[PDB]
């Protein structure tokens, strides 16, 4: 499955994933990729936040979903 | 009508995202606010505090208190953290704390205001924005996050 990741600047992330996979792996994943922490962000499908210990099938997320990757901002 | 016809995409209740294109420069005013680590809410307090100072922030600060005391336990940006209530009001009511969307996102309820965060890239251009509340831009309150680092004030042109 290849879902999309939204971020604020605009910039889209494809990551191949499974169904069965955890928002906690699919943090990983963007973790290894742009090193952004898990800590430091918020998995967003729908307008809904998205918690660690669920599926991508839980939230009914399929092959071309797209997530939003929302940032703490602080300055 | 640009800033009107920028569409939002809602990842909260309260909170909506968008990736525009334009330099802040063209359709807004920038007032610069000091690098004292309050500018988030001295930026706030420029355009909602009638009475302009340099303690003026400080008002905003203490509106924040009677806000996370009523949001921050079902706010989704503080699920993240893991801090309550006490330990949140000890840190963020602290000077040079920086304040931002988690800050804005509870004013927006409690003072029942519209506020966007417009993102630029070092040449006045737009890289992205929030906004927290869904009231018009034309009443909302306008604020400019230069690098991820620091918070200025905009009033419309
Ligand atoms: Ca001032
Ligand atoms: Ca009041
Ligand atoms: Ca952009």
């Amino acid at each position: 499955m290849q879902i999309f990741v939204k971020t604020l600047t605009g910039k889209t992330i494809t990551l191949e994933v499974e169904p069965s996979d955890t928002i906690e792996n699919v943090k990983a994943k963007i973790q290894d990729k742009e090193g952004i922490p898990p800590d430091q962000q918020r998995l967003i499908f729908a307008g809904k936040q998205l918690e660690d210990g669920r599926t991508l099938s839980d939230y009914n997320i399929q092959k071309e979903s797209t997530l939003h990757l929302v940032l703490r901002l602080r300055g | 009508d640009f800033l009107e016809g920028i569409t939002w995409d809602s990842v909260s209740d309260i909170q909506s995202v968008s990736n525009p294109s334009f330099t802040i420069t063209d359709y807004f005013e920038v007032v610069r606010q000091p690098a004292d680590g309050n500018c988030f809410y001295h930026s706030l307090a420029e355009l909602y505090i009638p009475n302009k100072s340099d303690h003026a922030y400080r008002l905003v600060k203490n509106e924040l208190r009677e806000a996370a005391e009523k949001y921050f336990p079902t706010e989704p940006e503080a699920a993240a953290t893991g801090m309550r209530l006490d330990e949140y009001l000890d840190t963020a009511l602290r000077d040079n704390e920086w304040g931002g969307s988690l800050e804005a996102a509870m004013l927006s309820r409690h003072l029942g205001l519209t506020v966007v965060i417009w993102l630029v890239d070092g040449s006045n251009r737009v890289v992205g924005a929030t906004r927290f509340g869904k009231g018009s831009l034309k009443t909302a309150l306008h604020l400019l996050h230069s690098g991820l680092t620091h918070f200025d004030a905009l009033r419309l042109l």
